[PDB]
């Protein structure tokens, strides 16, 4: 009913630095009695629930860290962390508690900021090729940040899917796996990331 | 919603005699067809009686004259009266919703009558050592009867890759049993299991201790 | 601290047409006593929160106390609608506080009735929110002037709760203390610790 | 403070009924509203519902009101989330959340609960592998979810499982990928694949063609 | 009576398949036929009455076939909950008779037994009976061969062995046969050895033990 936009998408900060979260609102979020605007901010690492940062949009909870502040009023609000580390790598989410029903951002990835070249490597084994499903995997073992084409004799679609590992505090890179999927053929990936399309192939 | 929930079933000696009870929800009794149903251990199913929504009852030959089938229209339950039991007549015994005496479109849980001579016995439980990867440990129940034997392991924390075994009738008449798990080598030492044994017809209850020798 | 103990332990509770009102400011509070406490049987807060209340400050605070039916503590509530709400005691819809029941059978039953704890059950209009209307002018159902006499289309505004410890507990009385909290742009003089 | 604990993981099927748990325990229950939320999968927060214990009174997102039902039993403490027919739609991992009235932001949050609901069965995983002239292996078609890819039974440092995917056909598919060409000399690699869901443990060997 | 054949005795596909069983009168019976089912532990649950109408709260994927002496249930789209004993019942004449049943059991690949050997317990010795069980895990088909062999000399007569029904989780069997025999005979033997023959196995499988 009362909708919440957040901006931006994804944000990379590096260590030391300041990260800037958007969140705008369809209505205003103050109330008559308390003169305090109702929205709150929440922090959710990976596999774990999301964690209440700030409430009010102005006032931290207990135990968070004096880097995260609150602002805005009205309709515009920001969530702002100075001196970033790696533990303020999550999904931050700004929640709405004005009035029922209770509505949340679209989300805001929080990633880290040297740009690393891929380092590109698969054909069908024997034993799978018997069950009678050609699978074919191109990977790409570190690269920053997060453009694979499969070449089927040098014709290029829909056969393949990609699966993106997440980066961690040691080595900060990205990991991606596209598997080319039938007997009735058995072959080339081209990567194109930041200086050339790099081409590796195999032959039957 | 239609519920049929069974009761009075046990250990009778043959000639004795037995009354089983079903009491019944969703529907009156007084104005549906209800049949009873038996299955022998490990056979299929026979009909055995059947009374009308007029109040007309009827029996298979092998149970007519010795079991009568009535209802009470007050307590909502179906009863059937065994008499002259005979081994033969040993069966799990259904209640069932009959329509218009072709099918029975619900049936109860089920209740196990047992008619033997045999007398009711605890069971002994002995360990299963694990041999000297994967180790594989269990227990015993030998020597029980009747019918059932309900068995855990730690009491209940362990379910998986547990594999308790069907019961099976000596020549002695006595039922016998094993429970197995599978666990992994290295918990031999440090871990503890233990099985948990009980029967009910005996009121016996053994918590018994495995551990390699 | 505030006198939050004059009103929550106050020996007696005034009717809920005739609900009192004590103004809570110029003073330090300490919340604790009441959402660590067990004995309220309701508990129900809008837009603020008891727990993280007691490091907060407050321009204003309201305490306001009545006794009703068990059956009546609903209609505590902003947004709702019936005989006590419309007629005895009504929230605002963005009211900004709690409401606080608990059964007191014990203190306000009496055998044969308590004659004294009454509830509004006529009237024209429904109040406005925090009104409180104290009229015994005799209702006047018809046309014809009733001249201070009850009789036909002539009802007296307020009936009698008939308070006995053998009722029911939706019967049974229940005291209700409504905490209203204010932060207006002004010096904040209700503040916790 | 105070602490909330959900129910545990369950996988269903298309057209079953499932009913989550939500136990608070703390001190100042009476004080504490129950809130739903719903994630689904690789996807952002959604508000479902609130209910206060006490009187149980339940209010419903508009996009969940029709399709789900929140209870509550302020005997023990508990909030329940159930469904009548469930769909596909609903996997997600669903939390519980707990406010200390209305309008008030959620201070307590629960471990959350996995659903998983689908038309396929329990189908275990095939391990095939994954040299050139970079070790890995291929683990395919296998559902429920999830399987844990281990090398060389711990240990082995350079292990990069990359997230599970939803096949065409229901079900799912994953690789790990191990990068020293020293090693593909003469030191063998072994994958091990456990799916618990299907009870199958395969330690396959990947050697050079 | 009216005998009531049902074929195939067991039925083994895999899930997502089809499944047709039949089910032959003695005499016609024309259409009063009913199909039910049967879990292990559980009642008898109604499937199709009539031979052909299907029943309330019956997925589509259970119709019902036939007429007179001959009928048939198909099942489509085999779920794993779907995997049961069915029986065809007739009421056409008195007394209504069922079949035999047919098992539709899970298909999965050729699975080699896990074999263990438990010699019998002290505590047991003592009573004079010992019991040696053989225990065969987690394996497919159902199909298999267990001989014990006590100093090399075959053992008959003094075995009996239990089946689980298919496991939950894996599709497989766990078999375990059981040797009984008085102390005074089982300390006339010194090697007690259980053998196992499978499909799943290139050469039986032999584990024993030593008194
Ligand atoms: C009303 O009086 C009672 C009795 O003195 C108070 O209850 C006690 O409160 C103290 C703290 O003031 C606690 O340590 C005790 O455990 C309480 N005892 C019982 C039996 O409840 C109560 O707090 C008073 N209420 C107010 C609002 O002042």
């Amino acid at each position: 009913d009362i909708q919440l936009t957040q901006s931006p998408d994804s944000l990379a900060v590096s260590l030391g630095e300041r990260a800037t979260i958007n969140c705008k609102s369809s209505q205003s979020i103050l109330y008559s009695s308390i003169i305090k605007n109702y929205l709150a901010w929440y922090q959710q690492k990976p596999g774990q629930p999301p964690k209440l940062l700030i409430y009010w949009a102005s006032t931290r909870e207990s135990g968070v860290p004096d880097r995260f502040s609150g602002s805005g009023s009205g309709t515009d609000f920001a969530l702002t962390i100075s001196s970033l580390q790696a533990e303020d790598v999550a999904v931050y989410y700004c929640q709405q508690y004005y009035s029922t029903p209770y509505t949340f951002g679209q989300g805001t990835k929080v990633e880290i900021k040297t740009v690393a070249a891929p380092s590109v490597f698969f054909p069908p084994s024997d034993e799978q090729l018997k069950s009678g499903t050609a699978s074919v995997v191109c990977l790409l073992n570190n690269f920053y940040p997060r453009k694979v084409q499969w070449k089927v004799d040098n014709a290029l679609s829909g056969n393949s899917q990609e699966s993106v590992t997440e980066q961690d505090s040691k080595d900060s890179t990205y990991s991606l796996s596209s598997t080319l999927t039938s007997k009735a053929d058995y072959y080339a990936c081209e990567v194109t990331h930041q200086s050339s399309p790099v081409t590796k192939s195999f032959n039957r | 919603q239609v519920q049929l929930v069974e009761s009075g079933g046990g250990l009778i000696q043959p000639g004795g005699s037995l009354r089983l009870s079903c009491a019944a929800s969703g529907f009156t009794v007084s104005s549906n067809y209800m049949s009873w149903v038996r299955q022998a251990p490990g056979k299929g199913l026979e009909w055995v009686s059947v009374i009308y929504s007029g109040g007309s009852t009827f029996y298979a030959d092998s149970v007519k004259g010795r079991f009568t089938i009535s209802r009470d229209n007050s307590k909502s339950t179906l009863y059937l009266q065994m008499n002259s039991l005979r081994v033969e007549d040993t069966a799990v015994y259904y209640c069932a919703r009959d329509f218009g005496d072709f099918y029975f479109d619900y049936w109860g849980q089920g209740t196990l009558v047992t008619v033997s001579s045999a007398s009711t016995k605890g069971p002994s439980v002995f360990p299963l050592a694990p041999s000297s990867g994967t180790a594989a440990l269990g227990c015993l129940v030998k020597d029980y009867f009747p019918e059932p034997v309900t068995v855990s392991w730690n009491s209940g924390a362990l379910t998986s890759g547990v594999h308790t075994f069907p019961a099976v009738l000596q020549s002695s008449g006595l039922y016998s049993l094993s429970s197995v798990v599978t666990v992994p080598s290295s918990s031999l030492g440090t871990q503890t299991y233990i099985c948990n044994v009980n029967h009910k017809p005996s009121n016996t209850k053994v918590d018994k201790k495995v551990e390699p020798k | 601290l505030c006198p939050f103990g004059e009103v929550f332990n106050a020996t007696r509770f005034a009717s809920v047409y005739a609900w009192n009102r004590k103004r809570i400011s110029n003073c330090v509070a300490d919340y604790s006593v009441l959402y660590n406490s067990a004995s309220f049987s309701t508990f129900k807060c809008y837009g603020v929160s008891p727990t993280k209340l007691n490091d907060l400050c407050f321009t204003n605070v309201y305490a306001d106390s009545f006794v009703i039916r068990g059956d009546e503590v609903r209609q505590i509530a902003p947004g709702q609608t019936g005989k006590i709400a419309d007629y005895n005691y009504k929230l605002p819809d963005d009211f900004t506080g709690c409401v606080i029941a608990w059964n007191s059978n014990n203190l306000d039953s009496k055998v044969g009735g308590n004659y004294n704890y009454l509830y509004r059950l006529f009237r024209k209009s429904n109040l406005k929110p925090f009104e409180r209307d104290i009229s015994t002018e005799i209702y006047q159902a018809g046309s014809t002037p009733c001249n201070g006499v009850e009789g036909f289309n002539c009802y007296f505004p307020l009936q009698s709760y008939g308070f006995q410890p053998t009722n029911g507990v939706g019967y049974q009385p229940y005291r209700v203390v409504v905490l209203s909290f204010e932060l207006l742009h002004a010096p904040a003089t209700v503040c916790g610790p | 403070q105070m602490q909330l604990v959900q129910s545990g993981t369950e996988v269903k099927k298309p057209g079953e009924s499932l009913k989550i748990s939500c136990k608070g325990s703390g001190y100042g229950f009476i004080t504490y509203w129950i809130g739903w939320v719903r994630q689904m999968p690789g996807k952002g927060l959604e508000w479902m519902g609130i209910i206060y214990p006490g009187d149980s009174e339940t209010r419903y997102s508009p996009s969940f009101q029709g399709q789900v039902t929140i209870s509550a039993d302020k005997s023990i403490n508990t909030a329940y989330l159930q469904w009548s027919s469930l769909k596909a739609s609903d996997t997600a991992i669903y939390y519980c959340a707990g406010g200390s009235g209305i309008s008030t932001p959620l201070d307590v949050w629960g471990q959350g609960t996995t659903v998983a609901v689908s038309s396929a069965s329990t189908k275990g995983p095939s391990v095939f592998p994954l040299p050139s002239s970079a070790l890995g292996c291929l683990v395919k078609d296998y559902f429920p979810e999830p399987v844990t890819v281990s090398w060389n039974s711990g240990a082995l440092s350079g292990v990069h499982t990359f997230p599970a995917v939803l096949q065409s056909s229901g079900l799912y598919s994953l690789s790990s990928v191990v990068t020293p060409s020293s090693s593909l000399g003469t030191q063998t690699y072994i994958c091990n694949v456990n799916h618990k869901p299907s009870n199958t443990k395969v330690d396959k060997k990947v050697e050079p063609k």
